[PDB]
């Protein structure tokens, strides 16, 4: 027999190696839940996974966003509320100013509230406001903009809608002059008559802009709840292709380890084999 | 307003083109707005807030005359307009106060579209910075007509206080000062002040100034009107003194 060499040893060393590289990639998809650890294990699939991943994270920010654009809707509606009531309130005022039963100081008595009530509206007009933006002003309008409000709410460049905003002041209701600066006054019964078309208008006006932000809400609402529906579809997705199954890698991880203590054991008697033509001599 | 010769500011002006051009950018605008608005003094803009200030004049005026043709349109239709079942008197003087009552309400709705368009036009006029160029007759002349229409218009709408400081403003124009209506006009604007002053209780040094004002503008109208030592001027003599 041959001692300057083992071949025997040889192939069961190699074997062994081959067995204990096996077993440890068997312990990295145990330990970290993931199929794909390294790009050489699947480029493909960890291409597809990190692609899912950044539109998984894109849809949970881009549904943030529509819920943070449902606020400011929601804000903007509040506000036009009050102003709603104060022109009914004026409207129901022209409605008692007109009847001839009263005189100069009565009707004066009734502009007295006007005024302040044109001043109320004016002010909810200058001050109602979103993260420190105004927004019935006049800024996200159609026409003569000095601003656009976007609302994106998708995970991708270009996926992103408009909202507009009209002026909801005194002016843009038609109860003040926009060249004078002069407002409805209800001190004499004529003019109370002609008020009561005007407050028809404003309150045309108010009720055609809460109607155009309602149309939005909705369509947010609709939107938000399909980003959720697209998030559970895409994570189903990327879990399928980047997470492992622990059940069947754990059967994978026992053959490796049985191969590797039976490999062991074959080197050892590998060793043992030289020395029985020791006693030859 | 102005229509916009040396050798030397010939070359400096031929050097200012030949720099704007190395330098021609159309899509530049000024961080710094004072350069820019230095071109509020110049003739071009000058020119321009007069066009626009002549076609807002123009389209009061215009608004004014229609209404005047309107109404008598109007009058005419009515009068030439079969009647069968109008037989008593009563109903007639019912018909003519219900024209009365139409005519009335498109009257007032012209003369306030009339003076939105004044208003504008004194607003396009006073952007005007230049004091060279107010100077100028054409200038002055537009300036006069636009504030001669918004003062009538206004008092028309019972405005009376508004008229004070343009009729002010109007009376330092050349030589309008001697032009008895606007003296008229300050007369009765100043009486309507004194009057607010007495029913509200107010101040009486108030009082006093409105009441001095009104009684040197109706003695200036009726002596530019009838001329000094009249009959008419003697009794508003008789009146100023009686009231003072």
């Amino acid at each position: 027999m041959i001692i300057n060499h083992n071949v025997s040893a040889i192939f069961a060393h190699r074997t062994l190696k081959s067995n204990d590289a096996n077993l440890s990639k068997d312990i990295e998809k145990l330990s970290s839940g993931m199929r794909i650890n390294k790009a050489g294990d699947d480029a493909s699939g960890l291409a597809v996974s990190e692609k899912m991943r950044t539109q998984i994270a894109g849809l949970r920010r881009a549904e943030q966003n529509t819920e943070d654009g449902m606020s400011l809707i929601q804000t903007a509606e509040g506000y036009l509320q009050e102003t709603h009531e104060i022109v009914q309130r004026v409207r129901v005022l022209a409605v008692q100013a007109a009847n001839g039963i009263y005189s100069e100081e009565d009707r004066q008595q009734i502009q007295v509230e006007v005024s302040q009530l044109v001043d109320e509206i004016d002010r909810i007009a200058s001050q109602a406001e979103f993260n420190k933006m105004k927004l019935l002003t006049g800024a996200f309008a159609r026409l003569n903009p000095t601003a656009s409000m976007w609302f994106h709410i998708g995970a991708n460049m270009h996926q992103r809608e408009r909202v507009y905003i009209e002026t909801m002041n005194t002016a843009a209701l038609g109860l003040r002059n926009p060249t004078v600066l002069t407002f409805i006054s209800l001190s004499t019964a004529g003019k109370a008559n002609s008020v009561i078309g005007l407050c028809d208008d404003a309150l045309r006006v108010i009720s055609k802009q809460r109607a155009d932000l309602g149309a939005y809400y909705n369509r947010m609402e609709h939107a938000a709840k399909g980003l959720m529906n697209a998030y559970e579809n895409t994570q189903a997705s990327e879990s399928r292709i980047r997470d492992t199954d622990m059940a069947e890698q754990m059967t994978s991880f026992t053959r490796y380890q049985i191969l590797t203590q039976a490999a062991t054991s074959m080197l050892a008697q590998a060793n043992m084999k030289s020395q029985s033509v020791m006693r030859l001599l | 307003l102005v229509p916009e010769l040396t050798e030397d500011q010939k070359k400096k002006k031929k050097e200012i083109m030949e720099q704007e051009s190395l330098w021609k950018n159309p899509d530049f605008k000024g961080y710094n707005k004072t350069f820019q608005e230095l071109h509020q003094l110049s003739k071009t803009f000058a020119n321009n807030q007069f066009r626009l200030a002549l076609s807002n004049y123009q389209s009061g005026v215009n608004t004014i005359m229609k209404n005047r043709d309107w109404v008598e349109q109007y009058r005419k239709e009515e009068a030439e307009k079969k009647r069968l079942d109008e037989k008593w008197y009563w109903q007639k003087v019912d018909r003519k106060a219900r024209e009365e009552r139409v005519v009335y309400r498109e009257k007032m709705k012209a003369k306030q579209d009339a003076l939105n368009y004044f208003s504008k036009a004194i607003n396009h006029l006073d952007e005007i910075k230049n004091p060279d160029l107010r100077e100028r007759p054409e200038f002055k002349r537009l300036l006069s007509d636009v504030y001669r229409s918004w003062i009538m218009a206004e008092y028309d709408l019972q405005n009376l206080p508004q008229t004070i400081p343009i009729l002010e403003l109007y009376i330092e124009i050349d030589d309008n000062e001697k032009e008895y209506p606007a003296h008229k006009y300050l007369a009765s604007a100043y009486s309507f002040e004194e009057n607010m002053i007495k029913k509200t209780k107010g101040p009486d040094d108030m009082l006093f100034k409105y009441r001095y004002k009104k009684n040197v503008h109706l003695l200036r109208a009726t002596e530019l009107k009838y001329g000094k030592d009249s009959p008419e001027y003697k009794h508003i003599v008789n009146v100023i003194n009686r009231d003072e």
